[PDB]
């Protein structure tokens, strides 16, 4: 909940530059606001610009990253499980057994 | 005053302590919760040793009218920094050494099953969590990059 | 896709309905889609399971199974000779072609990825088709052709953050 | 001039794209704190056994 | 070359059928995957030892 | 005069507290029961037939003769008629009878000829027995059995594929050879449908059993776990050691000829264990498991094969049946082209040259697949963690010791 | 001590280097595995000495 709060507030602002920028585009294209072809121009430069990296090396290396926090995860979820197990094991050994 | 400046960027929050020591002779009252922290093999020896010859004080920050005016103006542009971290490579060689760490806080763990301190696969458990859980947020920052500017398409 | 359907039905027909002994029909299509699947130890244990009344009444039973045995000797030539030996409309006609189409699927990625170069005549074999058939369609589709030696070299072919979460959420508590 | 559409066209998209993914983390951020509180309060009730 | 390699002067190795000197370059993160490799090791030995202890 | 008034006694806790009177009247029952039962079971199915037609068909079982004359198909129907939509809910109570009549059933239907339809209707009766993540009830090996005799292994799966927990006694109803033979059988059924991992598994679990005994389903249980584990492994798993003492002092000296089969199978000579399968034929088909011993001999094979990628990368077809012992390079070629195909070698096969390339490559573990692989495995162990804070929370809650 | 492959269609011996990554993945996804048979194992072993099921000697 305290980690992704910077993200969402960036993503927010974000959300908002493109928002306006994308109201600017269809204001100058419906008429009434006056037309550039510079700015629009650039908007269209920035259409352009996505999808950022899609080359088959950004992809081995975004599931790389991805395979390597995940065997990650299982290493960490088994230590987790090897100590409940560990506790389970502890308190079955004294109620259901005399040790 | 402590600042643990690696622990910073792998957690995403400030890593910062203050602290004040009792004199020579001098007994802590009864209250003393500790906020724990996973303290590598290599010091937790030491840290247990002096832990109780000091406290921790209540920290917290300020600035000035003008620092608020001017980091709100920052922030209008310094947003494109936060979807841009790349935390996981930055200080990679950290949570690699943390866990060669976990896997000897294990090994003991494991020896104290073996036959026969309060505890260490608890610990070591609470560690491997630690660990992971700041390498799953890492990974949660990518997706969400990759989210944001990779599936758009024509 | 549908056949599966039928084959869950007949699964339900082989115990809902006897009395101890179920329907030849229902049997026939029972062996013929165990050999679909390609789970000979489903059709060789249901074959087995069959009285020998059903097996002396029924002989086109038989001859569904005379695929099943070279299907469990992987011998293709003989599945594609057997498949086009009897007829028996809209009970297991219907499916034979489905499994001799399913048969040259099957083959086609095998040769892809077991071969680098085979002979034209073996695989012209292992496919069912005709030499010259054969090599027109893998000249269609890439595959590297040789006359005089005969050979063909073959060519080898939230959502996240949910899950995420519930990792944090579990090592976290 | 007649084509500019296509631009707000991919703009909309990215718009649609970012209103996704703010509203998983709001989402995801409620799931972390409903599962917290559960367990604490589930927590709550096993230490209320210790009593008997 | 033979003499310089097996006394670890020279970091490499030699191709005799293509005749050349293929030198020792390729270096990647390799330390996270041996802390990964020990992890797993000392997982599977607790694992057991936790088994263990129900007869 | 007598049987006329339980019918009353039955209706006075219906709908009330508790029933353990009824289990005394089922208990007690009549001892020297007449026909009339049947006749009772007529006017019967006021509220849901009740527990009393469990008593009824218990004793109509209890018999040891008929069970309700040449016309014991209407009794199996009304058996049916009784497990299909009547049910029941204080069957926990009564699991006693009702676990006694499911063995009776089976025990009468193997007797008889073909146990079909009584894997059919025996699945509700364990469906309505257990709780909800399933409980190892003694049901479960009866439908085993009669699945193994009527050679139909489909629908007795998702009874066998669930690690079930926790073993459903209830007012006894349970014997140490029912878990015996659900763990036998169920191996043998894993066994049939070549799945050799949970075959494996179950001819273990069946062995590791507490015995201060030997029994036959122990000794034939460990002779299939040699054989599985010499097909699925290179060679014999070991047994862990909390296994019974008489496993190494009775049942292993008694098992000679497959100790004798392993030690011929780790020397890697295919002739030797042709040999010795000759040898001791006599005693591998005395113990109905011939066919295995022979997917051994295919599997040592296998092995050989598999031994050439760690040391050659091209090679030759008759190099590989001059070293695997096969004759003629067409045979390697056989076995080359099974074993890509079933994924058991990563290898190619180039007839212009008359060579075999292996490649050794399956993964670099960048799929996503792996991602959906290793999300799945981490999925089971929070299953399991979360199963072992749900026992360990029961521990907490029950008195100290 | 050679960590090698034979090449014997061209006669030329090949030195193995084994990828690091796949290794680790491998035996890790393996260890996961193991874990997870010895602690159905064990649930059984749990749940047979809960219910006291053993043979009987006569």
């Amino acid at each position: 909940a305290e980690h992704l709060i910077a993200q969402h507030s960036a993503i927010k602002m974000l959300h908002s530059r493109v928002k306006l920028i994308l109201e600017y585009v269809k204001a100058s294209e419906a008429g009434e606001v006056p037309f550039n072809h510079e700015i629009l121009r650039e908007a269209y430069a920035l259409c352009h610009c996505l999808p950022v990296l899609s080359t088959d090396k950004f992809k081995t290396d975004f599931y790389d990253q991805c395979n390597d926090v995940g065997l990650m995860a299982y290493l960490g979820t088994i230590t987790k499980t090897c100590n409940t197990m560990n506790q389970f094991v502890n308190k079955f050994n004294v109620l259901y057994d005399r040790q | 005053v402590v600042i643990d400046p690696t622990r910073t960027i792998s957690a995403g929050k400030v890593n910062l302590g203050a602290f004040r020591t009792y004199p020579k002779g001098y007994k802590p009252p009864d209250e003393g919760p500790s906020e724990y922290q996973t303290i590598p093999l290599n010091k937790i020896e030491d840290f247990g040793v002096h832990c109780k010859q000091y406290y921790a004080l209540e920290v917290s920050y300020f600035k000035s009218s003008l620092d608020r005016k001017l980091l709100e103006l920052l922030w209008n542009k310094y947003w494109v920094n936060t979807l841009s971290s790349s935390s996981l490579l930055t200080n990679a060689d950290y949570t690699t050494g943390q866990v060669f760490d976990l896997s000897e806080k294990l090994e003991q763990s494991e020896a104290q099953l073996g036959r026969g301190s309060e505890d260490k696969l608890a610990k070591a458990t609470r560690d491997s969590c630690k660990t992971t859980i700041e390498a799953i947020h890492g990974l949660m920052s990518q997706v969400i990059k990759d989210k944001l500017f990779n599936q758009i398409n024509i | 896709f549908s056949f599966k359907k039928l084959l869950d039905q007949c699964e339900n027909q082989e115990l809902e309905a006897p009395g101890g002994i179920a329907t030849p029909p229902v049997y026939g299509q029972l062996l013929a889609l165990y050999l679909l699947h390609n789970d000979m130890n489903n059709a060789r244990y249901l074959w087995k399971r069959i009285p020998p009344a059903i097996k002396s009444a029924n002989s086109e039973l038989g001859g569904i199974w005379s695929v099943g045995q070279r299907i469990w000797q992987r011998d293709f030539p003989g599945i594609y000779t057997t498949i086009n030996a009897h007829q028996w409309s809209e009970t297991v006609q219907p499916i034979m072609e489905a499994l001799r189409d399913a048969t040259r699927r099957r083959a086609f990625a095998l040769v892809s990825q077991a071969y680098t170069s085979i002979i034209a005549d073996d695989f012209a074999a292992f496919v069912g088709l005709p030499v010259e058939e054969a090599v027109k369609g893998i000249l269609e589709q890439g595959w590297q052709a040789d006359s005089t030696t005969r050979m063909v070299l073959p060519r080898k072919p939230e959502q996240q953050l949910a899950r995420l979460t519930d990792y944090v959420a579990f090592l976290e508590n | 001039r007649q084509d500019l559409s296509a631009i707000a066209r991919t703009l909309q998209e990215w718009c649609v794209g970012c209103e996704v993914v703010l509203s998983g983390i709001e989402e995801q951020v409620s799931r972390a704190n409903q599962h917290k509180e559960q367990q604490l309060g589930l927590k709550q009730q096993i230490e209320s056994e210790v009593a008997n | 070359l033979v003499q310089c390699i097996l006394d670890n002067t020279i970091h490499g190795r030699i191709d005799q059928v293509n005749q050349l000197l293929e030198l020792d370059h390729q270096k990647r993160g390799g330390a996270r995957y041996t802390a990964l490799d020990k992890w797993t090791n000392q997982l599977n030995s607790l694992n057991q030892a936790v088994v263990s202890k129900l007869a | 005069s007598a049987l006329e008034q339980f019918v009353n006694s039955v209706r006075q806790l219906s709908a009330q507290g508790q029933m353990t009177q009824l289990c005394e009247l089922i208990n007690k029952s009549g001892e020297l029961l007449a026909k009339n039962l049947s006749h009772l079971d007529t006017v019967l199915g006021a509220l849901d037939v009740q527990e009393h037609s469990l008593g009824v068909l218990a004793v109509l079982f209890v018999k040891f003769s008929m069970p309700s004359v040449p016309d014991f198909e209407t009794l199996f129907s009304q058996v049916q008629l009784f497990i299909s939509t009547c049910n029941g809910e204080h069957i926990r109570y009564a699991t006693d009878t009702f676990a006694g009549l499911c063995h009776q059933l089976t025990n009468a239907l193997v007797e008889r000829k073909q146990p079909l339809r009584g894997i059919g209707i025996l699945k509700q009766a364990i469906d309505k027995m257990q709780m909800n993540t399933n409980q190892l009830t003694s049901i479960h090996a009866d439908l085993c059995q009669l699945c193994l005799l009527a050679k139909c292994f489909k629908p007795a799966l998702p009874y066998l594929d669930v690690d079930m927990m926790d073993i459903c006694k209830e007012n006894g109803a349970y014997d140490a050879k029912h878990f015996l033979c659900y763990y036998y059988y169920g191996g043998m059924i894993y066994t049939g449908l070549k799945n050799f991992e949970r075959a494996l598994y179950f001819y273990e679990q069946a062995i590791t059993t507490p015995a201060m005994a030997v029994s036959h389903i122990m000794l034939e249980s460990y002779k299939k776990y040699i054989l599985v584990s010499l097909i699925l492994l290179g060679k014999v798993q070991q047994l862990p050691k909390y296994t019974s003492q008489i496993v190494g002092r009775f049942i292993k000296p008694l098992s000679n000829a497959y100790h004798e089969l392993a030690q011929v199978y780790s020397t890697n000579n295919p002739s030797e264990l042709r040999n010795l399968v000759n040898k001791h034929s006599e005693t591998f088909t005395r113990d109905n498991n011939m066919g295995l011993v022979k997917q051994c001999l295919s599997s040592l094979y296998k092995k050989n094969i598999q031994r050439l990628t760690k040391t050659f990368l091209t090679l030759s077809l008759q190099d590989m049946a001059s070293r695997v012992q096969l004759s003629g390079p067409q045979e390697a070629e056989k076995y080359v082209l099974h074993m890509i195909e079933d994924g058991e070698i990563f290898a190619s096969i180039n007839q212009k040259d008359g060579m075999v390339s292996f490649h050794d490559n399956p993964e670099k573990y960048n799929n996503p697949a792996m991602l959906h692989n290793i999300d799945q495995e981490m999925l089971k162990c929070i299953e399991l963690d979360e199963r072992l804070k749900a026992m360990d929370q029961e521990i907490t809650v029950n008195p100290q010791f | 001590l050679i960590s090698a492959r034979v090449d014997s269609h061209s006669k030329i011996l090949y030195a193995r280097d084994v990828d690091q990554r796949s290794t680790t993945f491998e035996k890790s996804l393996l260890m996961g595995k193991e874990f997870q048979r010895r602690a159905k194992a064990m649930m059984l072993r749990a749940a047979v000495l809960r219910n006291q099921i053993h043979v009987k000697s006569p």
